[PDB]
């Protein structure tokens, strides 16, 4: 049995996929116990596991939901004529729309500048809820964490660099360090706080 | 916003009544102006006939009729009319489309005529943004021959969905100024069910629209004299042509704009998605999408996933036994729960009472021991696992009163404590 | 990876336990830098605080040292062949030998019988460095500080009791009182001198 054909992958949301396709093997219709019931399989497009997650449908297009953001996705196709099904069809694929990230860049470390004082050099690693091309790493450092989160000092990092120069900073003062990730649809939460203190005056010498 | 009363509820909200052929391009496959031919225009103020005739280039502001003329400011006292050259009659036909962007609720869509009205025209439209037609109305004396369809068929339920032909509105009486106006819902059984009509519903959608000017009207037999001054009087002219509806939404959208892409798109509400609203928005797969109706909203509501998942799915066997309310499976459920909305904590997890289920850390791990209790999956109340004979602790990581832990791993602590 | 299993705690003196066990984890031995190590934890039995006290080992048996003479130890026992280790082992107890006290009784008070003369009730607490059950109170008492620390009145308590009567004496009369504890394992050290000042006749009236 010939298994459909022009199978097509449309994102939709960053979650949902419309897969298309059309059966060339129309008989007298419509008629009875035997309409053909199509299954519309997918899977994370070239990965390690993926196990399929298939669904039935006797319409001509079926659509997937609940797929991870920014995610490419392995759409194929059988029919089943009782008691005669199909071959998979042609995979078809789709990537998912972007979204917010949904966490805050890890292994956030604060290294002090060498051998200038005054100045450090924050490193991070991008976030693995990323769902996106993060665009943008808005970062935060102050001398007191009773402010509010908003007025501390905010600085805008390129979004594809993961260390960031900070300057005159005031020596033997405690400061603090909140960094967040921003896409193409947003921006995700905050990290946690990472407190660093500078150096005193006598302790550079030598 | 008129999507949701003062409490506020949400509510079915559409887009405003518009022309939604107002300033858009037409495109069309006849125009005078090149070359610049003669048209002659007949009249009548008192008996018989009368002819007075002019010129019509396309490269002079004046005497030009392109087909801007159609969908423009239409001044009843100085009528921008467009035009045709010249003697396109059988089976040559000249149509007029227009390219909506964006399926329409087309309510009636009319037009006005310089020159008098065809014998016979045909309107067609679009639902998949003009790769395929089919028929929206037909205009004939004889519609039997000319678009083989029944003369004003009846409609009833089956037949509601099949364009209909009718001779009305065809005979050239009003040579000047006359008028073809289409109701879509006009003499069709469900119309005053409307909002619970699918087919209905769909029969007013159109992405495009074309009307196709067939055969060309004639005063008793005197055309067929083909002169310079007789053939250059008939032809087909419009002085406006309108297109009533508002964008498709399914009442869940209060206008469309064009986004990014330039494309128009309903601006969804009620946790929509799609170009017309047509979906639900991710992770509010909790009842089916739905229309939206004058009576319920149908909103789409968001999967309960007690803060502990991102993306779901509907499942209608689940939605058929929570008797219809709830059918949104939570999908890949963290922070160490289990369940189809991550109600309560996986096997080899107690719940820490202290924390409300939609807490982070809502799940404690168990640790059974791996050699002193018998299983991993403890009380979920207290959490103690399941301890084995001679095995005590909460994760049973020592031994009873009397025992002592022995070198089997499958016989922990059973050795009794002997007297020396 | 399975953890050592067998775990025994033995009380040697009144701050050393030895603590054995086995590992059946045995393969082709002996090499090379993965050596099966082991870490032996440990902490007051069933307390309030506790922050356990580990220390690394390649044998089959750790001797914990300077524990507190008469306290429960919880002890349990992990193995690390790098670079993978294994859960903690199933505990172990063991309680120190007793010692004699290092300290002596406190709250030595000295109150005058009710409406008899002549005689006390001398009361008190435990010492808070017992080591050991308290098997016995010594006390002493007399009337001159300037004799010697042994040949006072030495009476001996019960051990179990706080309370001793003192009677027949003399009125108008200074009164020394020292106290120590005993134990299984010997006698602690006695308190300071605290004096008491027997009533006049004439003031017992009324
Ligand atoms: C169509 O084109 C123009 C209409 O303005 C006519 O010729 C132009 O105007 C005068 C004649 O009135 C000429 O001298 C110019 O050279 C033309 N200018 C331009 C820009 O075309 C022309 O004759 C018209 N065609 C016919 C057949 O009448
Ligand atoms: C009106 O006439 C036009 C002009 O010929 C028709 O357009 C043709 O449609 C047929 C139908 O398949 C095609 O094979 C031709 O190639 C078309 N012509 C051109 C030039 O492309 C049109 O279909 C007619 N309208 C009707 C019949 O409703
Ligand atoms: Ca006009
Ligand atoms: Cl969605």
């Amino acid at each position: 049995m010939l298994p459909p054909v022009g199978v097509q992958a449309v994102a939709l949301t960053h979650d949902a996929v419309r897969v298309s396709w059309a059966d060339n093997s129309v008989p007298k219709n419509q008629k009875t116990s035997e309409v053909r019931l199509y299954t519309v399989r997918w899977r994370t497009s070239f990965s390690a596991s993926a196990k399929y997650k298939s669904e039935d449908t006797t319409s001509l297009s079926y659509t997937a939901t609940g797929l991870k953001p920014n995610t490419m996705y392995e759409f194929s196709v059988m029919v089943t004529k009782n008691r005669r099904s199909s071959t998979w069809s042609m995979t078809a694929h789709a990537t998912t729309y972007e979204a917010a990230p949904t966490s805050a860049p890890k292994d956030l470390t604060v290294i002090t500048r060498e051998g200038k004082p005054r100045a450090v050099i924050v490193s991070w690693q991008p976030p693995l809820e990323a769902n996106g091309k993060i665009t943008a790493y808005i970062l935060f450092y102050t001398l007191d964490k009773n402010i509010p989160i908003d007025d501390w000092i905010m600085e805008t990092i390129s979004g594809d660099r993961l260390t960031h120069q900070i300057m005159d900073l005031n020596l033997d003062t405690m400061y603090y360090f909140r960094i967040q990730a921003r896409n193409s649809k947003g921006v995700g939460p905050l990290s946690d706080p990472i407190l660093f203190r500078t150096l005193k005056l006598e302790v550079l010498f030598a | 916003d008129p999507c949701s009363d003062e409490n506020g509820h949400p509510r079915r909200c559409i887009p405003d009544f518009v022309n939604a052929a107002f300033g858009k391009d037409v495109r069309v496959s006849s125009t005078c102006g090149r070359p610049p031919a003669r048209y002659c225009v007949v009249s009548e103020r008192g008996e018989e006939r009368l002819r007075s005739c002019h010129l019509c280039n396309a490269s002079d502001p004046k005497k030009a009729h392109p087909p801007a003329f159609l969908t423009d400011l239409n001044n009843p006292h100085n009528l921008t009319c467009w035009q045709s050259e010249n003697y396109l009659q059988f089976p040559h036909n000249v149509t007029l489309t227009l390219s909506l962007g964006k399926k329409f609720e087309v309510t009636y869509v009319s037009l006005q005529f310089c020159s008098p009205r065809p014998e016979s025209m045909a309107i067609y439209k679009s639902m998949d943004y003009g790769r395929t037609w089919v028929p929206f109305q037909f205009y004939s004396t004889q519609c039997r021959k000319m678009y083989n369809r029944p003369h004003r068929a009846p409609i009833t339920k089956q037949n509601e969905q099949e364009a209909v032909c009718t001779d009305s509105h065809t005979d050239m009486r009003p040579l000047s100024g006359g008028l073809i106006a289409f109701s879509t819902l006009d003499g069709r059984p469900s119309a005053h069910d409307f909002d619970n009509s699918p087919v209905l519903q769909d029969w007013v959608t159109a992405t495009d629209i074309r009307v196709a000017f067939s055969r060309l009207h004639t005063f008793g037999d005197e055309n067929e004299d083909d002169s310079e001054l007789a053939r250059d009087s008939y032809f087909y002219a419009v002085s406006d042509l309108q297109v009533g509806g508002r964008c498709k939404c399914n009442g869940h959208a209060a206008r469309c704009v064009r986004d990014r892409d330039d494309s128009l798109v309903c601006d969804c509400r009620h946790n929509t998605a799609g170009p017309e609203c047509d979906r639900c928005k991710p992770f509010h797969y909790d009842r089916p999408w739905q229309r939206a109706t004058a009576r319920e909203a149908n909103e789409c509501v968001a999967c309960n996933c007690n803060l502990h998942a991102r993306r779901c799915r509907f499942n209608m066997e689940l939605y058929k036994l929570s008797g219809r309310k709830s059918g949104g499976v939570c999908l890949n459920c963290r922070h160490n729960t289990a369940g189809r909305h991550c109600h309560y904590c996986k096997e080899g997890y107690y719940r820490d009472m202290g924390k409300p289920i939609t807490h982070r850390k809502a799940c404690k791990a168990c640790d059974c021991h791996p050699v002193g209790a018998a299983g991993k999956t403890c009380n979920q109340t207290t959490g103690q696992c399941p301890c084995k004979d001679g095995v005590t602790g909460i994760t049973c990581n020592r031994c009873a009163k009397g025992y002592q832990q022995s070198r089997s791993p499958i016989a922990p602590c059973i050795k009794e404590l002997h007297h020396h």
